[PDB]
């Protein structure tokens, strides 16, 4: 009936001055845009047709084309910034929101996907999206007593989108949008759907990206606990956005890390820092070395978590990038820690795996670590132990590997590895 | 004692900014 037309066709059942007509060729159209390969979107937009399927959308008298030019118009903003353009440039945007009013919940729906992919598109989108005023209609949607009522795909259509208006950057959304937004996140962050759940967790991580002002807002509504909770999950795409959060909160102020040490945090990261997926062992250590960067009591409960001797493990073992995120956490640690922290580092043999990292071509990593072991030869000072430490470095290899670093590339590199040499190994 | 290091930009993890209907 309505299957593989030409756009050609479709155009003329488009023209026609027949609503029936219409809506058959806009199903077409509809067809074409949802098959599994290469939609022809371009083709489509050539063709003229954005305009007529904008004015289908306030077609109240026939439903039926307003769900069928909303799916079209849908598919057709999911491609590139250009064709997102073409269907905003066509007025979608406040005929969409206009249509989040719908008695016909799969209508809405629709319109709650388009909005999705035309604020995903970018910040300016994102906004233009805000000042006419999506956010309101979207989140009455959501206003019912128990949200396990609602159909499950529409839930997670709703989630999604509101998680678009949370993202990117450059600018961030506004604040005044972020507020209004947060407290049914907050509850969406509760519900027990796993992809609004993932989704939830992506919002949140957005919005924890940036200044401690927009951390600040975000852990005032109490959502730690229950984000340390998600990081325990048995979902990976759950998991991954969770620890993204927390990773993001840790980069606050001592205060803001310290809620997330306090909502138990610490004691799931030895299933992290060993998880089988490198892009949560990598997230997983990036986190540690901001809290290794906090104040001596945090350290202090990264010690007594027994988490070091999984610093050491990621630093002797892992994919590249996850032991450079190793190497930061040391220099930190090294850097706020007090002498007895540090010395309890080397006992759990930090030492080995930091010199064989040396070898490493990576130029900012060589300074990382040679600064860790700056600091650790500063704390061997104090104890009247530096020579026990020279000698360390000096069976495990380590000492090459400082004398090559005299003749390197680098201005501070050789400048770092020479004072070492002539301070502590004449 | 160091600073925070925030998060560097990318996209790799990231989820699709789109989502196309395919039915």
């Amino acid at each position: 009936g309505t299957v593989n037309w030409s756009v050609e066709d479709i155009v003329k059942g488009i023209n026609s001055n027949n609503l029936e007509s219409q809506l058959q060729a806009t199903q077409a159209a509809r067809k074409l845009l949802s098959r599994e390969k290469q939609p022809p979107i371009d083709n489509i937009i050539r063709a003229g047709l954005i305009p007529k399927f904008v004015s289908f959308l306030g077609k109240t008298d026939c439903s039926p084309i307003q769900f069928e030019s909303a799916w079209a118009l849908t598919n057709i903003a999911s491609g590139t910034s250009e064709q997102t353009k073409a269907v905003v440039d066509g007025g979608a945007i406040p005929a969409f929101i206009s249509l989040l009013a719908s008695p016909h919940a799969h209508i809405s729906e629709q319109a709650v996907w388009a909005l999705g992919n035309i604020a995903g598109d970018g910040s300016a989108f994102r906004d233009l999206v805000i000042k006419h005023g999506a956010i309101d209609p979207l989140l009455a949607l959501l206003a019912v007593p128990d949200l396990s009522t609602l159909a499950c795909g529409y839930l997670r259509n709703l989630t999604w989108t509101l998680s678009n208006l949370c993202r990117n950057k450059n600018p961030a959304p506004p604040l005044d949008a972020v507020e209004q937004i947060l407290p049914t996140l907050v509850r969406l962050l509760h519900h027990n759907d796993p992809e609004v759940l993932a989704d939830s967790c992506w919002a949140i991580s957005y919005l924890t990206d940036g200044p401690n002002e927009r951390i600040e807002m975000v852990v005032k509504k109490g959502v730690v606990p229950q984000l340390v909770k998600l990081l325990g999950a048995t979902e990976l795409p759950i998991v991954t956005p969770a620890l993204r959060a927390i990773g993001n909160i840790v980069t606050g102020t001592d205060e803001q890390t310290q809620k997330v040490i306090d909502a138990g945090a610490l004691a799931v990261f030895p299933s992290l820092l060993t998880n089988p997926k490198t892009n949560i062992q990598k997230e997983a250590t990036w986190t540690m070395s901001n809290i290794t960067a906090g104040r001596q009591d945090q350290i202090q409960q990264v010690v007594n978590h027994g988490l070091v001797p999984f610093l050491v493990g990621v630093l002797s073992k892992a994919d590249f990038k996850t032991q450079k995120e190793a190497a930061w956490a040391i220099t930190n640690y090294t850097s706020g820690g007090t002498v007895e922290q540090i010395v309890y580092l080397v006992h759990c043999g930090i030492i080995e795996p930091l010199m064989n990292l040396l070898s490493a071509k990576d130029t900012k990593i060589i300074q990382v670590i040679l600064d860790a072991i700056s600091n650790i030869f500063q704390a061997a000072e104090k104890l009247g132990e530096t020579e026990k430490l020279s000698i360390m470095i000096e069976e495990c290899g380590g000492l090459d590997k400082i004398e090559a670093l005299q003749r390197h590339e680098n201005e501070s590199v050789y400048k770092a590895s020479l004072n070492l040499i002539e301070k502590y190994f004449s | 004692r160091r600073r925070k290091r925030k998060r560097e930009w990318d996209d790799d993890d990231d989820p699709p900014k789109k989502r196309r209907r395919l039915d």
